[PDB]
């Protein structure tokens, strides 16, 4: 494998990384979230215009499609979420205990 | 009566078990509900996985 | 009269009961089919009658 | 000359926040009945803003 | 459809399309031993609306199974004569009482919705859950309950009343405490005429410093004296020329509305939280007396099974129900 | 929520499930995971609170994590194989992520904690059909990429559901935290008989399945969400406590009870793959789902807990709603242990 | 098998059924007409067992503890119907019920040819047991009670799950007469020591083992009367009958891993002997006499001599019959002053002479009082004892001395002396209850009479 | 007081109501019969009949059958001279033992 896709996974893992280590924010962790699949979309679109899957061309934007669905859904929450208490901390999403 | 059958019998089997459950789920179901903290919790298990299962 | 409010169940559903009848009697009449046809289609396969 | 039956000390016992009270779960409360919490006192702090005399 | 529910939502029923905008939620509320009762009865049948007696002991007896009243050791076990005669029970009497008039005062206030919301007539109440706590507060001064009593109360209703819509009008009759005691003495029954001045004065310091304004800033409120609320005719003119666009009735939409009468017609989740497990002396029954008494109740004549099936009361095709 | 739309979220979620089970694509499943997750966040936030936006966004922080992982393992998994249908993956490294990805969508330790957050949080049918179905996706996924599965690294997970679920279990006094923590230890047995055998796992899927369908029914009848809620319930109707009582024994494992099946059919699977260690041990740790069991069945209808007056007025009063296949599910989950030789039906 | 098992689930819709003054009545004289027809089991080959189907078989050791269940149910209903009169008539009902699912399940399990069955009915006695012991005892301590009883039976049964589903896979079969033609010898491994320990663990556990026993007493003391009844006589069979079935496939491990199960059994049953001397509470008297007497029973299938086989059948037989007299005679007295402490009502041979009579000849037969079947089996283990060792007799003869010891301090205790001044409630002893001990005590005295029905394929 | 309880209710005597009460039910009819069914059922029907029946079993377990026998076994083994009692249960020609 060439250094490129070495290059692309370490990103995937960094963002992967920032998602699971919070400090205050919510919105600072939705862009940890949305840069993953920044990552799996670039990926994904260099394994297959390598390998000339053509009618694989179509997943990425699919990907993108769902992507955006899920920062839509992320952004209904923390809209939610700041209403009710006035800032994104996730500390104040303590309510709930295990 | 005393000694074996209302004190060590019962120390022993049935008590000290019921100790160890008891501590253990206390220590289990004692958390803050912090999504930080758990999370932070899944990034270690995940890097365990990775490395230490092959 | 009993209730100071007539009741919601106070006289029998008789399209559901109807309904609940036939389902019965259908099934029933089905499933005799159904095993007569299923023993008529094994004693045929296996050659016996 | 009666069976015995659970009374408020027992309910008590089984009415709290959780089982086997420590000194953070004692801190910890029971849910609302309708899990509705009170609303907070969170200030909206408008924006102040001088519109004028230049 | 055939009962009211989501499946008649999504068919079409609709609660705006119902109402006449003469479907309007009328209190009459004030002291004891007041015009109110009169006053409510007048307007009632001047707007043509619904009348509602104050729901006192009973009430769910007389809504449900055959009307009459069932034993009060059955239904409510506490006694309004028993209040007056010793208002400082050490048996809870007091606060027994106060809960279940409230509990009552819920359930009238369901069904009147209810029958707005399925009718669209308006509904004229003697009195309401919002006007209830002013006994409470009364008893609470006069040291005849306690603060935990007091405080159940408000989590009660707390839990109960913030899902209900307030009154489209209030109407409050103003009478002095001494024209109060008059009357009081002018009918003569003993357990009342047992009430203290101090006991009066509270629920009128209650009704002026808590209830008036605080309806006031939700809807209109109307107050009248002895002389104006004797005169009816005025009253219901006075309604009728109401300029108000300012309460939630106005906000509820169709869903809102579905939302409200879903809950409304089903009686046991209005009376959910009525029971929550704070274990008052007062309000608390032991294990024992509770299977007794629910026992006694099971054998009451048409209360062992559902409305429909009880053939000892004469009902019949019970194997085809 | 407009009951149309709620009755079309339901579908949405139903869909997501369905594409899920049915697709032979990878980027299929995905599409399907993302959908169900989509439909179901609003599902979560129905009745509307601090509480539900909490769980609600607990929910889809951990699902839209565990969906990044997924398809990060999928783009791996075509990178060393081209490969687009579900199969046995090609790569380890992939195989591991796919793993941890739907362990962490289904709940099992270390990834549980979200499960008992959740359900506490949303309401009694929020809670049954998140449970369920939300435990129905995942499971197909596994099954369908069994072969491939790392026994150890499936087996430790599972054997910690198992453990926290009964700790928790035992610590717990509010009812949805109760099931959620008798949800992850049956997961947790569940996951432990998959790389052995696919159908011990789905029968112990519908059992389970059953089982807490009656469960959270009855809860929903009695409208208990507390211990000592549920306390009340043997002075209004008592035959709903008895029919708990007797649906929490089976959910304990008692035998001739339902819930015996799925636990005896996997300790005689995973025995004739000569485990031993591990079947007892499961056996063993399933006393404490057992006892927190028999400590709800003690409070509600073993013992009469005090009442309060109000009650008086809710005898007067009668259910209304009537709950759908509810005796069904009530008899399905004690009474049809002589019947196990369908799970040959089941193959 | 089915000629019995059918009428018991037939008890249970009459039960249901009937008015509701008539469930006692009917619910006897149907028990009374099952015990009668369950009778016939007791004739016996001399060769092999009573193979009446695939699921079902009948032996010497099978038939009189089926017997013995089958009578035993109307008792328990008369004791029953003695403390259960101001309950309502649907709990009542379900009080029946649960006995009626008790014996259904006994009968299933000790005809039960498999032992995955076998297994199965076994624990699915507890459920009934467990529901009238938490549901309709009279104090507190029902509850730990329960608990206890259950975990400690579960803990002791799974491992003996796992090990059955173990053989099946590895032997092909868990057919009792399939695995006893084809047993094989049991190598001295670590495997096959763990599989004895889970099998035998299980079956001590229910026994009870000495050192495994408190949820014994917790449980016989806090249920009620019926659930002490079936608690002693029949649901302390089950390890006895189980260890004598099990133990076919366990050869030649037995002969080494017995050492410190027999040394367990013998040293407390002298301890527990010890205890039953002083003992406040004449319940957990009468239930650590059992643990003792079960000790012995032990003994007699570890050392597993035919000679040891038939009097463990012997006393178990007499000892489900004594204790659960002995359960009823102590529950009269309690329904009585309504206190379980022995000291409290004395005099009671001067206040109610025909219980003491009773009385009497309990505590004759708890003890090993010739030519009565708990001393013939008693005997049977003790020379069974003597052939293994020669110091058994001394641990035999102590533990005989302080039985005897024991038995009569409960008798004088209870029923000698001057009575208590300030107990004026004390009603003459009714027919039912001398009804109940009379059908106690008349057919171990004709089991005397006739004693190789009781003493096992081993005769 | 905590809650509101019942107070304990005193014991309740059959005797007082039915001086010649059987203990068995509150009615007296009810009462008698109860202890009729019981007593003939259980002593007469079980205990008498059911003795007999086992005391007239036959004898299945082929004691006497043994015993005839085993007489026929010694009467003639001891006429022919041969030992009561062989010394071996099975052939030992058809027992093939290991080289
Ligand atoms: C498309 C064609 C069909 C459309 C049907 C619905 C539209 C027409 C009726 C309508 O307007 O309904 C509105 C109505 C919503 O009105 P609402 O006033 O908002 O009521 C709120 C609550 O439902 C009120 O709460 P509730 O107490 O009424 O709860 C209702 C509902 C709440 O629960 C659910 O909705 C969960 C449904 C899935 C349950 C789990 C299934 C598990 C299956 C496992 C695999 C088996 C193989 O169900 C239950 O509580 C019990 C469900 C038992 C399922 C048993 C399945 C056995 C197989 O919609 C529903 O009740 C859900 C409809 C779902 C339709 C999709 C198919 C299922
Ligand atoms: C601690 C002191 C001690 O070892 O006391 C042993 C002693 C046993 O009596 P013993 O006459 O000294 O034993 C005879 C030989 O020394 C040992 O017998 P052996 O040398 O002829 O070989 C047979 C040996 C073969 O040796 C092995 O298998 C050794 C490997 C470990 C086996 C672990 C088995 C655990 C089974 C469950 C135990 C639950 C408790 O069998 C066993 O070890 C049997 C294990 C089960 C014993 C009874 C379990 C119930 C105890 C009830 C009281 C609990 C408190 O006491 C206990 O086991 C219980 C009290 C101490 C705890
Ligand atoms: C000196 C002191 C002596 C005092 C002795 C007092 C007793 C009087 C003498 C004995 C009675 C005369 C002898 C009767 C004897 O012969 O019958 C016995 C028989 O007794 C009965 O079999 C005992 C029945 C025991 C079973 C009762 C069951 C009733 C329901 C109880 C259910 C609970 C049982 C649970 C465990 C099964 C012995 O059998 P057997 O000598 O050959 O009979 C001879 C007839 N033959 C030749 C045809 C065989
Ligand atoms: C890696 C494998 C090991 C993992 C765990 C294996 C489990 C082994 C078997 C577990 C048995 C399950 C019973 C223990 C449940 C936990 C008991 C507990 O929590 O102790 C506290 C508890 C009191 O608290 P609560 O009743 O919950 O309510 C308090 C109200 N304020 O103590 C008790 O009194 C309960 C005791 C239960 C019965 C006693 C145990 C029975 C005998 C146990 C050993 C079995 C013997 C084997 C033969
Ligand atoms: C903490 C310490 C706990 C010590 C007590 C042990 C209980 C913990 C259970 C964990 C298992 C420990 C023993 C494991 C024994 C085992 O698995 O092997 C037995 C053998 C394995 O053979 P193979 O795998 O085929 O090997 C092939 C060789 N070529 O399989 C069997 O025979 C089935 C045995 C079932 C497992 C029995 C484990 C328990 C041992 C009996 C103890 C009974 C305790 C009863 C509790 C009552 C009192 C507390
Ligand atoms: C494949 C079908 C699955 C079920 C689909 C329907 C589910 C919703 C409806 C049932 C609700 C609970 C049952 C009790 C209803 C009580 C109210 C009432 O009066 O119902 C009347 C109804 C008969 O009405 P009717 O319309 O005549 O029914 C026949 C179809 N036209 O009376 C009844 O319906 C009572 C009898 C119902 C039958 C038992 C439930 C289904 C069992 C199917 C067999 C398989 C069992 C295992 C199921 C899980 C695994 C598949
Ligand atoms: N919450 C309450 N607590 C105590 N007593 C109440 C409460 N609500 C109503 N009552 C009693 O019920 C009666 C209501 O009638 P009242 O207000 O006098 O009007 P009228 O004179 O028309 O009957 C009064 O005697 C009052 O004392």
């Amino acid at each position: 494998m060439p250094l490129v896709y070495m290059n692309i996974i370490m990103a995937f893992a960094i963002a992967l990384a920032g998602l699971l280590m919070y400090r205050s924010h919510l919105m600072s962790s939705l862009l940890c979230l949305e840069g993953m699949m920044l990552s799996l979309f670039i990926m994904s679109t260099l394994i297959i215009l390598n390998t000339h899957f053509t009618l694989a061309n179509m997943m990425p934007i699919i990907l993108l499609v769902f992507a955006a669905c899920e920062a839509a859904l992320g952004l209904s929450l923390l809209v939610m979420v700041s209403n009710t208490y006035g800032t994104d901390y996730v500390q104040n999403l303590n309510l709930l205990q295990c | 009566s005393s000694l074996l059958d209302l004190i060590w019998l019962e120390t022993i089997l049935p008590k000290t078990t019921s100790f160890i459950q008891m501590k253990m789920s206390i220590m289990v179901s004692n958390q803050k509900g912090l999504i930080k903290l758990y999370f932070l919790s899944f990034l270690i298990t995940i890097m365990i996985s990775m490395t230490l299962f092959n | 009269k009993f209730y100071i409010r007539e009741p919601p169940h106070g006289s029998p559903d008789w399209l559901k009961v109807g309904l609940t009848l036939g389902t019965s009697v259908f099934l029933w009449i089905y499933l005799i089919k159904q095993h007569k046809e299923d023993v008529l289609e094994y004693k045929r396969r296996n050659g016996l009658e | 000359a009666r069976q015995w039956q659970p009374d408020v000390e027992w309910a008590e016992q089984f009415g709290g926040a959780v089982m086997y009270p420590t000194k953070e779960t004692a801190h910890w409360k029971p849910p609302p009945w309708n899990d509705v919490d009170p609303p907070k006192d969170t200030l909206v702090s408008n924006l102040t803003l001088n519109f004028g005399p230049q | 459809r055939l009962q009211y529910g989501p499946l008649a939502f999504v068919l079409g029923e609709r609660t705006t399309r119902k109402l006449t905008e003469t479907s309007k939620v009328i209190t009459v509320d004030g002291n004891i031993c007041s015009g109110k009762g009169r006053l409510a009865r007048e307007i009632a049948e001047k707007l043509g609306l619904r009348h509602f007696p104050e729901a006192g002991i009973h009430y769910a007896d007389s809504t449900t199974g055959d009307g009459k009243p069932l034993d009060v050791q059955l239904s409510g076990n506490c006694s309004l004569e028993k209040f007056y005669d010793d208002p400082k029970s050490n048996d809870g009497n007091s606060y027994r009482l106060q809960s279940w008039l409230y509990a009552s005062r819920l359930l009238q206030y369901a069904d009147a919705l209810e029958h707005l919301l399925s009718t669209g007539q308006g509904v004229v109440l003697e009195r309401s859950i919002y006007s209830d706590f002013v006994f409470l507060e009364a008893m609470y001064r006069q040291g005849f309950i306690r603060k935990q009593c007091v405080e159940h109360y408000n989590e009660v209703k707390k839990v109960t009343a913030c899902e209900y819509l307030p009154p489209h009008v209030v109407v409050y009759v103003d009478v002095p405490v001494p024209e109060i005691q008059s009357r009081i003495q002018k009918k003569g029954n003993p357990h009342e005429m047992k009430i203290t001045a101090a006991y009066l004065q509270d629920i009128e310091n209650a009704y002026k410093k808590t209830f008036l304004p605080e309806m006031s800033e939700k809807c209109e409120v109307l107050q009248y004296s002895a002389r104006e609320a004797e005169d009816a005719e005025k009253v219901v003119e006075d309604i009728e020329y109401l300029k108000c666009d300012k309460g939630p009735w106005p906000d509820q939409d169709d869903r809102t509305f579905h939302r409200l009468r879903m809950l409304v017609q089903n009686k046991l989740e209005v009376l959910n939280y009525t029971t929550i497990p704070v274990y008052l002396p007062e309000i608390t029954i032991g294990a024992h007396q509770s299977d007794r008494v629910f026992q006694k109740f099971t054998e009451l004549p048409g209360r062992k099974y559902s409305p429909g099936y009880n053939e000892d009361v004469g009902d019949k095709w019970i194997w085809l129900k | 929520m407009n009951p149309i739309i709620y009755t079309t979220l339901i579908m949405t979620v139903m869909s997501g499930t369905m594409l899920v089970m049915i697709s032979s694509h990878w980027l299929l499943i995905w599409i399907g995971f993302e959908m169900n997750l989509l439909a179901m966040i609003p599902v979560l936030m129905k009745n509307f609170n601090p509480r539900a936006t909490e769980a609600a966004t607990k929910y889809f922080l951990t699902q839209a994590t565990a969906s990044m992982m997924l398809m990060m393992a999928i783009i791996i998994n075509l990178l060393y194989s081209g490969q687009w249908t579900i199969t046995k993956m090609f790569n380890p490294v992939a195989m591991t992520m796919m793993t941890m990805a739907l362990a962490m969508k289904l709940g099992l330790s270390p990834f549980h904690f979200w499960v008992p957050e959740v359900t506490q949080g949303i309401s009694l049918q929020a809670g049954l059909l998140l449970l369920t179905w939300q435990k129905l996706a995942p499971l197909s996924v596994l099954c369908q990429i069994s072969q491939s599965i790392n026994p150890n690294l499936m087996l430790t997970m599972a054997m910690l559901s198992i453990l926290i679920g009964g700790w928790g279990g035992l610590n717990q006094t509010q009812l949805r935290k109760i099931m959620a923590y008798s949800s992850i230890a049956h997961m947790g047995w569940m996951t432990a008989v998959l790389p052995y055998n696919t159908t011990m796992t789905i029968l112990n899927l519908l059992i389970y399945i059953t089982m807490t369908l009656a469960m959270f029914m009855l809860l929903i009848h009695s409208s208990a969400t507390t211990t000592l809620s549920l306390s009340h319930t043997w002075n209004k109707m008592p035959v709903i406590t008895s029919l708990m009582m007797v649906t929490l024994l089976s959910m304990g494992g008692l035998p001739p009870l339902s819930g015996f099946m799925p636990k005896w059919m996997i300790i005689q699977e995973m025995t004739k793959n000569e485990s031993i260690i591990m079947p007892t041990l499961m056996a063993m740790t399933a006393l404490l789902n057992l006892y927190f069991y028999m400590r709800l069945a003690y409070s509600s209808s073993l013992t009469m807990f005090p009442s309060t007056n109000n009650m008086k007025m809710k005898w007067q009063f009668e259910h209304t709603k009537q709950m759908k296949l509810l005796p069904t599910m009530i008899v399905l989950s004690t009474l049809v242990l002589p019947m196990t030789p369908a799970l040959s039906s089941l193959n | 098998m089915l000629k019995i098992i059918i009428p018991t689930t037939m008890l249970l819709p009459m039960t249901w059924m009937s008015k509701h003054n008539m469930i006692w009545i009917n619910a006897t004289v149907h028990s009374l007409l099952i015990s009668l027809i369950s009778l016939s089991l007791l004739n016996q080959l001399g060769e092999n067992s009573l193979n009446f189907s695939l699921t079902f078989f009948s032996d010497s050791l099978s038939a009189p503890l089926l017997v013995l269940t089958t009578w035993l149910l109307p008792l328990m209903l008369m004791a029953s119907q003695s403390h259960l009169s101001k309950e309502t008539t649907t709990r009542k009902k379900l009080y029946i019920t649960m006995l009626i699912l008790l014996q259904l399940f006994l009968i299933m399990t000790f005809t039960a040819t498999e032992l995955i069955l076998f297994y199965i009915l076994f624990e699915a006695t507890l459920v009934p047991t467990l529901i009238i012991i938490t549901r309709w005892g009279n104090q507190t301590e029902r509850l730990n009670a329960g608990l206890y009883f259950l975990f400690y039976t579960l803990a002791g049964s799974l491992p003996l799950l796992v090990a059955l589903v173990y053989i099946q896979n590895t032997t092909g079969s868990l057919n009792f007469l399939i695995i006893h033609y084809w047993s094989h010898p049991l190598s001295n491994s670590w495997s096959n020591i763990f599989m004895w320990l889970a099998c035998i663990m299980a079956f001590m556990v229910k026994m009870p083992l000495y050192g495994l026993h408190l949820w014994l007493p917790k449980a016989h003391v806090e249920a009620p009367i019926a659930g002490s009844m079936v608690l002693a006589a029949v649901l302390l069979k089950l390890g006895g009958y189980g260890m004598m079935r099990i133990t076919t496939i366990l050869n030649p491990l037995t002969n080494y891993m017995a050492y410190p199960f027999l040394m367990l059994s013998m040293w407390g049953m002298i301890m527990t002997s010890s205890i039953c001397l002083r003992q406040t509470d004449l319940k957990s008297l009468i239930a650590y006499s059992s643990v003792s007497h079960m000790a012995l029973v032990i003994v007699a299938i570890m050392i597993q001599t035919p000679w040891s086989f038939m009097g463990a059948t012997a006393l178990m037989i007499a000892h489900g019959l004594t204790s659960s007299m002995l359960f009823c005679l102590a529950n009269t007295n309690y329904e009585r002053v309504h206190s379980r402490t022995m000291i409290l009502a004395r005099g009671l041979q001067t206040l109610l002479p025909l219980m003491a009579t009773w009385w009497l000849v309990a505590s004759l037969t708890n003890l090993a009082l010739p030519p009565s079947i708990n001393l013939i089996g008693e005997l049977f283990i003790i020379t069974a004892s003597f052939s293994w060792s020669n110091i058994t007799i001394i641990l035999m003869g102590m533990n005989m001395m302080i039985t005897a010891l024991y038995s009569l301090y409960m008798l004088i205790t209870t029923q000698r002396g001057k009575y208590t001044h300030h107990i004026n409630n004390i009603k003459p002893s009714f027919t039912r209850e001398n009804a109940l001990m009379a059908l106690h005590i008349l057919p171990l005295l004709l089991l005397t009479l006739n004693p190789k029905m009781i003493l096992g394929p081993l005769y | 007081i905590r809650l509101q309880e019942d107070p304990d209710p005193e014991d309740e005597n059959l005797y007082e109501k039915n001086p010649d009460s059987h203990g068995y039910d509150k009615d007296p009819i009810v009462d008698l019969w109860n202890m009729r069914v019981v007593f003939f059922f259980g002593f007469s029907i079980v205990l008498v009949l059911g003795s007999t029946f086992v005391a007239y079993l036959p004898d299945y377990r082929m004691q006497e059958w043994a015993r005839r026998e085993a007489e026929r076994l010694v009467k003639y083994r001891e006429a022919n001279g041969l030992p009561l009692m062989e010394s071996n249960c099975f052939d030992p020609n058809k027992i093939q033992l290991p080289e």
